[PDB]
RNA sequence: GAAAGUUAUAAAUGAAGCGGUCUGGAAAGGCCCGCCAAAGACGGUAACAGCCCGGUAGUUGAAAUGGCUUUCCCUCCAGAGUGGAUCCUGAGUACGACGGAACACGUGAAAUUCCGUCGGAAUCCGGGAGGACCAUCUCCCAAGGCUAAAUACUCCCUAGUGACCGAUAGUGAACCAGUACCGUGAGGGAAAGGUGAAAAGCACCCCGGAAGGGGAGUGAAACAGUUCCUGAAACCGUGUGCCUACAAGUAGUUAGAGCCCGUUAAUGGGUGAUAGCGUGCCUUUUGUAGAAUGAACCGGCGAGUUACGAUUUGUUGCAAGGUUAAGCGGAAAAAGCGGAGCCGUAGCGAAAGCGAGUCUGAAUAGGGCGCAUAAGUAACAGGUCGUAGACCCGAAACCAGGUGAUC
RNA sequence: UACUCGGGAGUCAGACUGCGAGUGAUAAGAUCCGUAGUCGAAAGGGAAACAGCCCAGACCACCAGUUAAGGUCCCCAAAUA
RNA sequence: AGGUUCGUGGUAGGAGAGCGUUCUAAGGGCGGUGAAGUCAGACCGGAAGGACUGGUGGAGCGCUUAGAAGUGAGAAUGCCG
């Protein structure tokens, strides 16, 4: 709702306003656990493939004589009992990707999202922009604000390179204020959002 | 949400139940299946109907009617839902497709006379029933039918 | 697949509106000399599935 | 993902085997004939924790009579003397005293003698 | 037929620690200091390396050949209006009879399309269809031909991915594998991976014909010595603490003396003279120690799964409403868009139809089904069912193409 | 305890003993019914041994006690009452 | 969380709570001062099972909370050695 806005170089800007309905709602811990694992769920290519009894090389022909030699009943030298022989279930090539109703996919990114809030892992800061590509001058920037940890930078517009100078760093990762999701924003643990960003996210719901 | 604490909801799922690992669960050897018949084969058990011979029911009652190709069946509306409207416009039915009402119009909007309306209305539709007509006459309305 | 819908009971049920079935008699053919008739009378209407009767052709017509 | 079995039936086939220490040969090296023996033992242990409380009762009565026999007694006449008398004694304890210290047990043959006379 | 650009087929350049110290055969490891990053992908190096090597990001590069894209060159070109006497618009065909086939449609009331045999139209005032057929109406010109894209597949080449396998697994084949071997032939068809970082692969002495050993030496290790990492079990031996030649034994268990030891230290360990009780495991059966069945022993492998639907219970979101499918978008993502459709909100009747009622009935009667007395829907998880080989192994047999009279 | 609705099964080869009948020869550990028990799916104690007979229903430990059927000269606990 | 009463034999079968195996995600760890494996012990829990110490071995592997299964063998005149 209410938070201090910050600058680049990490003194002060002011302060912020954060629409209650978006970044304060109470969460819903029980739904935010059914998202994340139907969308880690649905990132499984599923190829995987075994053989049967009709697939295996070689076969048809029965091994000996039904009655009168003295061994086991037998049928084919590539049944499931034998050495050599195919599978009997096994794995097989399939999908594993589902969604969820509309209406719970949009309440987790905002519990999600909120609940940073309720534990002040969340940084609003006024614009994040760099000349140049460099990762010496990015790394700096999370000496200004105190990071130390896994980030998760969201920026709207302009950015001219705040995208090629953390490629290398290897908690920080950044994505363009509309491939916001459940899954990366949980699996980060700070929360880096410019200025710009934030009306953003608040249109979109 | 510290994907290192997820906990989903309670009763929310249950675990797989594996027949033939063994007596000490309870479905061991013969896989809560009983002993040597057909239906504990592998594939085994009768058809959906199959009464082992015996002339199935569906065999021994006859057949009925027949079934109209030119038949009209009406989006229905009651005269409850005609209470959110207020007294003085006219209700037509590409009004009321918009507001939900009716999602897809089959043959005609007919109005039945369930529940009661109190709100003065003039309305247009395809068809009335006789208690329908009266309601809405009664209420200063009027009946017309496009 | 989906599954099919039996074809012969779909010709000659009649779901109402509990969800229950209805059927008709079945001895009203070619034999009313040998046949009463209060015992005509009745056969002429139609009765309801038995649950015993219910519980095994359920699922025959579930889409119907 | 394929599941091979591997340090799991081994572990639990060798437990059994090291449980059939002692027997007679191959009953102590081989898991399909100890694994039979290691269950039969446990059955016969069963129920002779049940016979094994019936195997000294039987011991100590026949202590009890023979040294009950010495003083014109037997043990059908003199137990009913004691309790007639009240004496609350049970077996294990009064035949412990006709092996080590029979000067107390002729003490108690005598009251039990009082109680059957009066 | 030329000119220009791009791409594919070899490649070039490419930042930053020989940092100090400890264990160690060896540092990439631990502790303390620094640095690069559009480069923290991957692999190698004597153990786990962004800063040692090949490299990576970025930026460059084509003599020659193929591909694509533009331009030039080259090549070829009549379309509008009115009238409309007269002329043309696909003949053994279009239909029809008989016999078959394809149409979801089994000759049925059987339209529509095709084949074999016979018969056989009109041609602009004309002809065909709208599920027999006639009249009206509506739509359209058969019996000549061509046509890209959206669709199906992968023997191959380039770059990659996997809550896929890891030597009985994964292709039959990680190894000179369709090989060895079997068969007249068609055809069937295996087993078999690992020294060490580096061969430094044991100068030399002794026993022996040799093989093979014992020292010596290399190596961190030779109990790593040319099936050589690890080396379980069955099976075969050597030595030793306790018991055993008057005893009738599913081989143990309970009681127990003697002798010998000393633990994850606690009413401990090994063997046990003698005494009581005691007819293996599984399967199938009314009933099995069974003289009913299976197993020589050890080890590995070996059987209720998945896809799409139905129903019911649990959990979550919204709620008289619920929800999108294909598809567009994108990173094999996440949003956003997409309301076509489906379920529910009203039932009764064979049907026209009527509607909180409806149907039978001559009936305001009675009775059947319904409301009164109203919660659904989307997703996931468990139980069960249907279609698929469907829980695993097992026939005698049937059909189709071929190989065989060297017996 | 009943009853109603719903999800999931298994079973349809039974055996003997007491009582009432049929077939049999007023035979069968025979065959077929009705009625009660036990076995099946039940260990423990007694009938020498002996699924169905008599007593009686095992959650685990005890070197504690009282009883049931059956027994008290020795094998073998208790009366040479 | 604590009491009172009544119970706790069991085949086909129904319901529930759990151990262990391979892999994945996050957190937090140990390991050339010796990982997995393997051999021996007289330890711990109600069971499936889990630690500790010592020898061999010479480089990878646990713990916590969830998820997914080629998920546990003593028998098939079972296949291979
Ligand atoms: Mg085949
Ligand atoms: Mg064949
Ligand atoms: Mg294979
Ligand atoms: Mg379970
Ligand atoms: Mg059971
Ligand atoms: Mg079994
Ligand atoms: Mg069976
Ligand atoms: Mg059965
Ligand atoms: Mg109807
Ligand atoms: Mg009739
Ligand atoms: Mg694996
Ligand atoms: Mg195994
Ligand atoms: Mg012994
Ligand atoms: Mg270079
Ligand atoms: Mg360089
Ligand atoms: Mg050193
Ligand atoms: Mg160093
Ligand atoms: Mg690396
Ligand atoms: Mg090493
Ligand atoms: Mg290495
Ligand atoms: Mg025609
Ligand atoms: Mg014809
Ligand atoms: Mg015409
Ligand atoms: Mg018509
Ligand atoms: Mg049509
Ligand atoms: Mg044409
Ligand atoms: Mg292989
Ligand atoms: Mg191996
Ligand atoms: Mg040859
Ligand atoms: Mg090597
Ligand atoms: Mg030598
Ligand atoms: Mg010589
Ligand atoms: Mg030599
Ligand atoms: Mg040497
Ligand atoms: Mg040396
Ligand atoms: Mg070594
Ligand atoms: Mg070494
Ligand atoms: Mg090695
Ligand atoms: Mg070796
Ligand atoms: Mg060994
Ligand atoms: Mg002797
Ligand atoms: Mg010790
Ligand atoms: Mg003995
Ligand atoms: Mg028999
Ligand atoms: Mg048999
Ligand atoms: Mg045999
Ligand atoms: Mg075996
Ligand atoms: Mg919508
Ligand atoms: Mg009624
Ligand atoms: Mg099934
Ligand atoms: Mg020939
Ligand atoms: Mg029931
Ligand atoms: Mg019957
Ligand atoms: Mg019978
Ligand atoms: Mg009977
Ligand atoms: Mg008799
Ligand atoms: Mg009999
Ligand atoms: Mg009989
Ligand atoms: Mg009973
Ligand atoms: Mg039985
Ligand atoms: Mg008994
Ligand atoms: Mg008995
Ligand atoms: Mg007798
Ligand atoms: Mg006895
Ligand atoms: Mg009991
Ligand atoms: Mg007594
Ligand atoms: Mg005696
Ligand atoms: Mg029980
Ligand atoms: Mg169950
Ligand atoms: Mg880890
Ligand atoms: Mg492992
Ligand atoms: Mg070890
Ligand atoms: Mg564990
Ligand atoms: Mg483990
Ligand atoms: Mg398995
Ligand atoms: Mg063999």
């Amino acid at each position: 709702p209410k938070l201090s806005l910050l600058k680049q170089d990490g003194t002060n800007a002011g302060e912020i306003t954060l629409n209650d309905t978006v970044f304060g709602i109470e969460p819903n811990e029980k739904v935010v656990v059914d998202v994340i694992l139907s969308q880690r769920a649905s990132l499984r290519q599923g190829t995987h493939k075994v053989k049967n009894r009709s697939e295996v090389r070689g076969g048809g022909r029965k091994p000996w004589r039904q009655k009168g030699t003295g061994r086991a009943r037998q049928g084919s030298i590539r049944s499931p009992q034998w050495r050599g022989g195919g599978v009997v279930f096994g794995p097989t090539p399939r999908s594993y990707a589902y969604k969820l109703p509309k209406k719970v996919r949009r309440l987790a990114i905002k519990s999600i999202l909120s609940s940073k809030v309720n534990e002040e892992k969340l940084v609003v800061l006024e614009g994040l922009t760099f000349d140049a590509p460099k990762t010496k001058e990015f790394a700096a920037f999370l000496k200004n604000i105190s990071v130390d940890t896994k980030a998760l930078i969201v920026v709207a517009g302009e950015s001219e390179n705040v995208e090629l100078s953390a490629r290398n760093l290897q908690g920080i990762t950044v994505i363009p204020a509309e491939s916001i999701s459940v899954l990366e924003v949980a699996k980060h643990d700070k929360l880096i959002i410019t200025k710009a960003a934030v009306e953003k996210v608040e249109e979109v719901l | 949400m510290k994907l290192h604490e997820l906990k989903p909801s309670e009763g929310s799922r249950k675990e797989r139940n594996r027949v033939g690992r063994g007596t000490g669960s309870g479905n061991g050897k013969t896989s809560g299946r009983g002993h040597k018949g057909q239906k504990a084969r592998s594939g085994g058990g009768v058809r959906l109907g199959f009464e082992g011979g015996q002339l199935p029911l569906f065999r021994r009652i006859p057949k009925r009617g027949f079934t109209n190709i030119n038949r009209k069946e009406f989006a229905i509306v009651n005269l409850d839902v005609l209470n959110r409207f207020e007294d003085g416009t006219e209700v037509t039915p590409e009004l009321l497709i918009e507001t939900g009402i009716i999602r897809n119009e089959k043959s005609g909007i007919k109005i039945l006379s369930d529940g009661n309306i109190e709100k003065k209305l003039t309305v247009k539709a395809n068809k009335f029933s006789a208690a329908a007509k009266e309601a809405i006459e009664a209420a200063g309305g009027k009946t017309e039918v496009i | 697949p989906k599954m099919k819908t039996h074809r012969g009971s779909a010709k000659r049920f009649k779901r109402t509106g509990s969800g229950k079935l209805k059927r008709r008699h079945g001895f009203t053919s070619h034999m009313f000399a040998n046949k009463s008739q209060k015992q005509k009378r009745k056969l002429r209407k139609s009765a309801m599935v038995s649950a015993g009767d219910f519980k095994r052709i359920r699922q025959m017509v579930a889409k119907m | 993902p394929r599941v091979k079995g591997g340090t799991v039936t081994r572990k639990r086939r060798k437990k059994i085997v090291k449980l059939a220490k002692g027997y007679y040969g191959s009953k102590h090296l081989l898991f399909k004939v100890a694994n039979q023996a290691v269950m039969k033992s446990y059955q016969y242990a069963y129920r002779d924790r049940r016979q094994k409380k019936r195997d000294f009762r039987r011991l100590w009565i026949a202590r009890i009579n023979a040294a009950a026999r010495m003083q014109d007694l037997s043990y059908s006449k003199l137990m009913h003397g004691l309790k007639l008398a009240g004496i609350d004694i049970n077996r294990k304890m009064l035949a412990d005293l006709a092996v080590n210290d029979i000067a107390s047990f002729n003490t108690l043959a005598d009251s039990a003698k009082k109680a059957l006379a009066k």
